[PDB]
């Protein structure tokens, strides 16, 4: 066996000095983090090391007490709570006086609840419920307050003002579309008709659909016509919930809109935080219950709202509590369904125009042979032809080449049921 | 003989050369500095305590501080000091600590984490430029959406088209769908990530959503990449467990995975690759078309694509003239690319029961029959006849 | 100035779960619903007013 049985052996060293080799490259790396700019970083950083200065835990208010009226001191005193501002005031039989108050009761990220004091930096304007504040090591009383929540600089990415997205972006001219401008457009123009009929004017919509139809597309369409600042909260991508960390980020952005005029304060996918609570399921969380309770209330306190909207996109209206779905929150309901025809030949000519493709193409010609569709699929049927035309070497995809395209995805619901049928001749 | 022997002349000498290089570099390195640099590594060691914590950082703020969430229960407000710059971090990095008191002393992690480590894979692939045949037409879809705008960006660019985001290969087992996308990932010389979709879950609730990110973050700084997470149906629609300790786990993890694939932007210089044994395993709609072209459904070879998964096989064995290429197709019915497989091995079983050291006619005859009695029905014939 | 030095800041965050009051003489002795000879106190060595948090 000798041609073979030798050189076995002999491929196999080999091998194992390859594991070898790389067992010696790995123990040493690149040396090491050692940087001129940051050496001179090191004058100020041996002190502050060895200093009792760092860390501070990372605590955050979730109880406030007001520290006279608490019931600190128990000797000649009744309760839980006191005069609400007096306690050791008005009676020295407790045989004390004290004049301290906002001391405030911290939870830490190890969920242990402390009671703490104030510094020299704080006053009880300093501090708010929700809002971090860091404490010491061993014996704990606040040095710095830190800003509320983790919020900042994550939620400021989701919001886009000023759309670049109008109605030619958007394909349709569709029957929402034109309820959709009734609810923002006509009574911030013109809250005169409304008051005088007696009706109190729409402000309130909920945006609802199958998926990828564009019901984001109009939202963005009208924000842009109608000239107003957009505000965007996207409840499913921000899933930051956790004992009313999401009812901050409601907050906040509310209450910015409602600093300054003219603003669309757009709630978008709240299947998930500020939605359905999940109680009654197996899953435990009134944790985006918190965040519900809170956009109720930021709602109904808002009005009259002096002609700034409140829009609201959910892919499912059964993950919103009803209190929504009384009148003063949401007035309006527009499900959004599949495009007609010639809705279907503009979804097409939008995705068209940015091709670089033979003008000699009809629109219409390629939406008949195209069933009733979502525009998601509309949008996959010219990325799919694409890829058909630089195959074939052509620069251009003919009408042609969207017709193979628009029947590849066709022949996969013929698979799901059954093939062949009459329409081969008739 | 002498082919195998031109192996070893290319291998033996260049790689054994390299392991006694690497050797002796690692005195050499040491010797042309003997100031400046040492002693800044000196003091480095003096400032770093043994041990160091690890941290997280969650996110910087700009006044020379920072906060980490670490595995020590309370967060921390730690400073950024010492041998570490500001925007030598970015947030979401594994950063390490002192363990006195907390401060970031400088990052030697960057993204260094165990689930980083299952990931990254350094692996020879098991196909290279599709060895075994058969199924042809489905790597010429692969190809157009995956290694295409790799290769060549400029193409799509004159098209005035969006470059495609990823794959799904779905359907039969036995077709090697999870050995088309390795086959793939050698032809353009990719970096690969094997990990397994289900090695994010464990009962243990809360580590999840983590891991999820980790997977992101690490293909983009690596990028190009393929990204292959195998076998994502486990965290469908289904649920792990109808009591406790598991009714979050699956919810947050899946939903937590479409986000970040959407929110790099519509690349199409990372990709991605679902295997799922298909759609209803999974959640009905998934991040939904436009956004995750191009769909594949494989189905069982036909008499031309399983004549191709064989013809590979029977060569490699003994003899081949004793019992034709077709009669061994023809004997066959319709199946997936594993029982043309097993038969073989099957066969090469029978030679060892004779004890052959050839595989005979009657080894090719018994080897046929066994296959098609597993995997067996008769009311297709019985509905009929 | 005792009890003061207690009642100045930090201090824990507890919940009171049930309370539990025995009184002296239990058997004959203690406030502890064990057996030993005397100890007849309210809580110091005889245990039995008490709060579980
Ligand atoms: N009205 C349209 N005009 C042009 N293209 C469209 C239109 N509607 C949808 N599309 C295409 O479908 C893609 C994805 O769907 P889109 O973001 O519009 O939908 P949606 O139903 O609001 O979604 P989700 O469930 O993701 O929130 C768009 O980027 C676009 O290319
Ligand atoms: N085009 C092809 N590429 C790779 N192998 C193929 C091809 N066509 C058929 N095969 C055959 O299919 C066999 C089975 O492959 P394998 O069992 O790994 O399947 P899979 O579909 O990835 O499965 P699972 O559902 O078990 O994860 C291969 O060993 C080979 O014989
Ligand atoms: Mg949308
Ligand atoms: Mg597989």
């Amino acid at each position: 066996a000798a041609p073979y049985a030798a050189k076995l052996k002999q491929t196999e060293n080999d091998l194992k000095d390859i594991e070898a080799r790389i067992k010696e490259k790995a123990g040493v790396k690149e040396s090491d983090t050692g940087l001129a700019p940051s050496h001179l970083w090191d004058i100020m950083g041996d002190r502050q090391r060895l200093g009792e200065e760092h860390p501070l835990q990372v605590a955050r208010c979730t109880k406030i007490i007001k520290g006279n009226g608490e019931s600190d001191e128990t000797t000649t005193d009744n309760n839980n709570s006191g005069n609400s501002n007096s306690n050791s005031n008005q009676q020295s039989t407790d045989a004390d006086e004290d004049d301290e108050d906002a001391k405030y009761v911290i939870n830490l990220k190890q969920i242990a609840k402390f009671v703490v004091g104030l510094g020299e930096r704080v006053s009880p304007t300093d501090i708010e419920e929700g809002m971090r504040v860091g404490v010491d090591r061993s014996k704990y009383n606040i040095e710095l307050p830190l800003p509320p929540r983790i919020d900042p600089s994550v939620t400021m990415m989701t919001v886009e003002e000023k759309p670049d997205v109008t109605y030619s972006d958007v394909g349709g001219c569709k029957d929402q579309i034109e309820k959709l401008r009734e609810v923002v457009e006509l009574p911030l123009l013109s809250p005169e008709r409304f008051a005088t009929l007696g009706i109190d004017p729409p402000k309130g919509i909920l945006l609802y659909g199958p998926p990828g139809t564009g019901k984001t597309l109009c939202a963005r369409a009208v924000a842009n016509r109608t000239d107003a600042t957009f505000i965007r909260v996207i409840g499913s991508e921000l899933v930051q919930k956790y004992v009313g960390e999401g009812a901050r980020m409601v907050r906040e952005l509310f209450e910015m809109a409602r600093t300054k005029k003219a603003c669309i304060i757009f709630f978008d996918e709240i299947d998930a935080v500020g939605g359905a609570r999940f109680d009654d399921g197996a899953g435990g969380d009134n944790e985006v219950q918190r965040t519900m309770l809170e956009l109720i209330t930021q709602l109904d306190g808002f009005d009259p709202r002096g002609n700034i909207k409140v829009m609201f996109a959910t892919n499912r209206p059964n993950t919103l509590d009803p209190a929504l779905l009384r009148p003063g929150r949401i007035d309006r309901k527009v499900e959004f369904s599949l495009p007609d025809l010639e809705g279907r030949a503009n979804i097409f000519r939008i995705h068209s125009k940015s091709m670089s493709v033979e003008r000699g193409i009809r629109w219409e010609l390629i939406s008949r042979l195209c069933p009733n569709s979502t525009g998601a699929e509309l949008r996959s049927v010219c990325t799919e032809a694409g890829m058909f035309a630089i195959r074939a070497r052509r620069k251009v995809a003919t009408e042609k080449d969207f017709l193979k395209a628009v029947d590849k995805v066709i022949s996969g619901y013929k698979k799901f049921s059954s093939t062949s049928r009459y329409m081969q001749y008739n | 003989t002498r082919c195998k022997l031109k192996l070893l002349r290319m291998e033996r000498i260049k790689d054994h050369l390299l392991l006694e290089e690497e050797f002796v570099s690692n005195s050499e390195i040491l010797k042309p500095f003997e100031k400046k640099q040492e002693e800044e590594k000196k003091q480095l060691e003096e400032i770093r305590g043994n041990p160091l914590s690890i941290g997280t950082l969650e996110e910087i703020i700009d006044d020379d501080h920072a906060i980490v969430t670490s595995p020590t229960m309370p967060d921390y407000y730690v400073s950024i000091l010492s041998f570490v710059d500001k925007e030598l971090l970015e947030p979401g990095c594994s950063v390490l600590l002192h363990h006195k008191t907390m401060s970031i002393v400088g990052v030697l992690q960057d993204d260094a984490d165990p689930m980083v480590s299952v990931m990254k894979m350094d692996k020879s692939p098991t196909e290279s430029y599709s060895d075994i045949g058969g199924l042809e037409s489905q790597i010429q879809e692969i190809k157009e959406s995956v290694e295409l705008p790799l290769t060549h960006p400029e193409l799509y660019e004159e098209m005035g088209i969006k470059p495609p985001k990823g794959v799904i290969l779905y359907g039969a087992p036995g077709t090697g769908k999870t050995l088309l996308a390795k086959a793939v990932a050698n032809q353009t010389s990719a970096t690969f990530l094997r990990i397994v979709g289900s090695e994010l879950i464990q009962k243990y609730l809360g580590d999840g959503p983590r891991l999820c990110r980790q997977i992101f973050k690490v293909a983009g700084e690596n990028a190009p990449s393929i990204v292959f997470i195998d076998e994502i149906d486990a965290i469908g629609t289904k649920r792990y467990d109808s009591n406790s300790g598991g009714e979050r786990e699956i919810q947050r993890t899946m939903l937590e995975l479409l986000n970040q694939l959407d929110g790099f932007d519509d690349r199409g210089d990372v990709k991605v690759i679902m295997a799922t044994n298909k759609i209803e395993t999974l959640d009905p709609a998934l991040i939904r078309p436009g956004r995750i072209d191009r769909k594949i459904l494989f189905e069982n070879p036909d008499l031309s694509t399983k004549k191709k998964i064989l013809g590979i096989h029977t060569s490699k064995m003994n003899l081949s003239e004793d019992v034709n290429l077709e009669t061994l197709v023809t004997t066959k019915d319709d199946l997936s690319g594993a029982d043309i497989q097993a038969m073989c091995t099957e066969a090469g079983l029978l030679a060892l029961r004779e004890r052959r050291m050839q595989v005979t006619a009657e080894d090719f005859k018994q080897a046929k029959e066994r296959v098609m009695k597993n995997k067996v029905e008769e009311n297709l014939e019985g509905l009929y006849l | 100035e005792k009890i003061k030095n207690n009642r100045q800041l930090p201090y824990l965050v507890a919940n009171v779960v049930e309370v539990m009051d025995m009184n002296e003489i239990e058997d004959k002795e203690n406030s502890e619903s064990t057996t030993q000879g005397g100890n007849v106190n309210l809580d110091n060595t005889a245990v039995g007013k008490a709060a579980v948090v």
